């Protein structure tokens, strides 16, 4: 997942006293759709739909078109 | 009034067996499919030592085999399976002369027209579907099918009704026009999902069930409810006798018959004990066959085993 959440990046910088070192890596959130970040969702994430509208009593009856 | 008994047993499987078929066009020949992927079918022999041998199988398809049927000339049967794929099988070679494919999951169940020129099937795609025996697909039902698996799909026996009726896990039973492509009417009243629908031989009824534990009956043309028999924990299979006006259904480990002249169980059936260190100790009945003649009944269980009764006095 690495490859695809993860966006990182490398620089240098000259002072008067020398060369300083930057680094910088920032992690992308899950996009659907939309190019923000990725479409593929992290391996170890999974969700469940959620039930609905059912009716709990029941009387036998006939419906015709 | 009359009794079952034990006849013999058959032992040529690796897996639970699913579906068993029959014909009058040849009463030593049966024909049944499994979790192992291949049809057996069986030479039957009145001989003391064993009832039967494994004489052909057909091994053609790629997941477990949910459904199979035999045409009515004895030549031809068809099947669906769990790879989604339905097919046609020459009796004479063991060959497949013509395979149907355009489900994009899972098939359930499939059924002959009465005429055997039309052949129909559902899904855990939620579509029934309609097939020339040529292999192209006529009809599909879309919008108005259930809305959840479609369980089982039958035909009415008779020419004057052209109609099919329907179950699935959506809880309810459905009814259809052939030539018109169309819903004719619901019932609504079970509470679980539903196994199996059938129809008696007369064309005049239906019967259904499942986790419910419930056989309830229908009408086909007077389009409304009959009575409510409470069959046990759960049903697996039902059927009509051929020649008798008695329901039969598998129910978990058991089989058990209504005579329904006055609404009575007639007998319940039953296996000898092997202790089970477990919950669920007995192996459970998966599928039934009356034969041609109505006098003897097979049934398949989850033990690789057909299991076979007589009637007697």
């Amino acid at each position: 997942p690495v490859n695809y959440y993860v966006d990182t990046a490398v620089r240098h910088v000259l002072l008067r006293q020398g060369v300083l070192g930057i680094k910088v890596k920032i992690m992308l959130p899950w996009d659907p759709s939309g190019k923000i970040g990725p479409k593929k969702p992290l391996p170890d994430h999974v969700s469940i739909v959620e039930p609905k509208d059912e009716i709990l009593p029941t009387t036998p009856i006939s419906e015709q078109k | 009034t009359e009794q079952m008994t034990l006849r013999g047993t058959l032992k040529g499987h690796n897996g639970w067996v699913t579906q068993i078929a029959t014909t009058p066009q040849f009463p030593d020949m049966i024909l049944s499919a499994s979790r192992d992927k291949t049809i057996i079918m069986w030479k039957l022999t009145r001989d003391e030592t064993n009832y039967g041998i494994p004489q052909r199988a057909l091994r053609g398809h790629s997941h477990f085999v949910s459904d199979v049927v035999i045409s009515s000339d004895g030549q031809f049967a068809l099947s669906g399976s769990w790879d989604g794929t339905l097919r046609l099988w020459d009796l004479t070679t063991g060959t497949t002369t013509r395979r149907f494919v355009g489900h994009t999951k899972d098939v359930l169940s499939v059924a002959f027209s009465s005429d055997n020129r039309q052949i129909v099937s559902g899904s855990r795609d939620k579509t029934i579907k309609l097939w020339n025996t040529l292999g192209v697909c006529k009809y599909t039902v879309q919008d108005e099918s259930h809305s959840e698996w479609v369980s089982c799909v039958r035909f009415s026996p008779n020419s004057s009704n052209p109609i099919i009726v329907s179950c699935g896990w959506d809880k309810l039973v459905k009814v259809w026009n052939l030539a018109n492509c169309k819903l004719k009417t619901n019932h609504i009243g079970h509470t679980g999902y539903l196994n199996t629908v059938t129809v008696s031989p007369d064309g005049s009824l239906c019967a259904s069930g499942g986790k419910d534990g419930q056989a309830m009956l229908w009408d086909l043309n007077e389009g409304k409810h009959l009575y409510t028999l409470d069959g046990g924990d759960i049903i697996n299979a039902l059927c009509f006798s051929p020649n008798r006006y008695w329901l039969c259904a598998a129910t978990g480990p058991s089989i058990k018959i209504w005579d329904l002249e006055g609404k009575i169980i007639v007998d319940e059936l039953k296996q000898e004990v092997i202790s089970t260190s477990s919950k669920a100790e007995p192996p459970q009945c998966t599928s039934l066959a009356w034969s041609a003649d109505g006098q003897t009944l097979f049934a398949g269980y989850t033990d690789n085993l057909v299991r076979v009764w007589q009637v007697t006095i």
